[PDB]
């Protein structure tokens, strides 16, 4: 069963350099050329170059010849593509994806059935930091702030798993701070209030949980 | 270098009715050896992208007759028929005749009845009032179509600039949207006025909407 898995998420200051890996696995690696694509952060998707995995030449969007190189490891079957010089609008999810049919000497002609997870990158000068939590007190609405963290990602539960019912966790937002904001909250029947407990659960690796209660 | 428009940027379809989605290119993407070179992707929320069709008309393994794409030179088309929640998200087309480029893609969605935001107004926490900053909070809720407009007003003062939003995706039981909207003072600007206002226009309200408090 084909799979194309990659590495981690990364963060980078500006100016400095990445490296996504992509490790291949199901097919002859050499038959089949490998593609990159980036995706901005609620915006579109960016195609970025090709890798024949057994000659090793590449083909970059005019926008990456300048700081893009890919490379491989055949015996690994693993493709590695590294982006230097970065700035704060790299700050993507950056996928690798395997061409539908065998090399058929037209590398960009590619159509991408197989393709990673995806890697986030995040170009940015802050420094990894836990959010502070805060209570949005209240059919009524209560909630968590989720404030002043970075990077991306954090989740959010309710009552440890328990409440899902009416539960919206929203997209975060990225302040002049350049630390990252984000809500959750739920609605609940008025007549709960006096009732039951409300808790959000905050999980932000790397590397921090906090639990914090909804009265009034 | 090429360039690829979609149209329409989003969809609204009715559970069970066909949806189509136009893509043009600004020159032709049939190759001399016979290939038209158009693809098409979905991305479903949260998810990778994945391959719908391609070469204008060819569907890749699992993909259901459901889906049809079809066209060529400038002109493609890719018509869904029988729309489920689980056609919902983004379809991009993408050309490969020359250096590959991405439409811009169309937001397909489940088109419901209009349904009017139930708006929340939060007051910022005493508790992150200590450390020099206050965040009001405004949430609209269960709502569709997704069009929405938070003005927030502080002593009935206009605010601009000083606000971030950000919305769900839809909820694929209910088929609604939420939004929430956070106005950030500093404790002192926060600590010298008294009212503080959610001021809310929707498509589902008679006239706009709002939701207030004193502190
Ligand atoms: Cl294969
Ligand atoms: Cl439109
Ligand atoms: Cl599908
Ligand atoms: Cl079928």
């Amino acid at each position: 069963q084909v799979q194309l898995v990659q590495s981690g998420a990364e963060v980078r200051k500006p100016g400095a350099s990445v490296t996504v890996s992509c490790k291949t696995s199901g097919y002859t690696f050499v038959n089949f050329y490998i593609v990159w694509v980036r995706q901005a952060p609620g915006q579109g998707l960016e195609w970025m170059g090709v890798i024949n995995p057994f000659r090793g030449d590449t083909y970059f969007a005019q926008k990456f010849k300048g700081r893009v190189t890919l490379t491989r490891d055949t015996s690994t079957s693993t493709v590695f593509m590294e982006l230097s010089s970065l700035r704060s609008d790299d700050t993507a999810i950056y996928y690798c994806a395997r061409d539908l049919e065998m090399r058929d000497g037209n590398n960009h002609g590619s159509h991408l059935e197989f393709w990673g997870q995806g890697t986030l990158v995040t170009v940015s000068s802050a420094s990894t930091k836990g959010p502070s939590v805060f209570p949005l007190a209240p059919t009524a609405a209560l909630g968590c702030l989720v404030k002043d963290y970075f990077p991306e990602p954090v989740t959010v539960s309710w009552n440890s798993g328990a409440l899902t019912s009416g539960v919206h966790t929203f997209p975060a937002v990225l302040q002049s701070s350049g630390l990252y904001s984000l809500s959750s909250v739920v609605t609940v029947p008025s007549s709960s209030l006096g009732t039951q407990t409300y808790i959000c659960n905050v999980n932000h690796k790397p590397s921090n949980t906090k639990v914090d209660k909804r009265v009034e | 270098d090429i360039v690829m428009t979609q149209s329409p940027l989003s969809l609204p379809v009715t559970p069970g009715e066909a949806a189509s989605i136009s893509c043009r290119s600004s020159q032709s993407l049939l190759h001399t050896n016979g290939f038209q070179y158009l693809d098409w992707y979905l991305q479903k929320p949260g998810q990778s992208p994945q391959l719908l069709i391609y070469l204008g008309s060819n569907r890749a393994t699992g993909v259901p007759h459901r889906f049809s794409g079809s066209g060529s030179g400038t002109e493609f088309t890719l018509k869904i028929s029988r729309v489920e929640a689980e056609d919902v998200g983004v379809y991009y087309c993408m050309q490969a005749k020359e250096s590959p480029t991405f439409g811009q893609g169309t937001k397909v969605e489940i088109k419901r009845t209009v349904a009017a935001p139930s708006v929340f107004i939060f007051p910022p926490s005493d508790e992150q009032l200590k450390s020099g900053t206050a965040s009001v909070v405004c949430l609209l809720n269960n709502f569709y179509p997704r069009e929405a407009k938070v003005q927030w007003k502080v002593d009935n003062a206009l605010q601009s600039g000083n606000s971030q939003e950000s919305v769900t995706e839809q909820d694929s039981k209910d088929s609604t949207y939420s939004l929430s909207s956070t106005l950030t003072l500093s404790k002192a600007d926060y600590e010298k006025h008294k009212v503080y206002a959610c001021e809310v226009t929707h498509q589902g309200l008679s006239s706009p909407v709002t939701k207030s408090f004193n502190r």
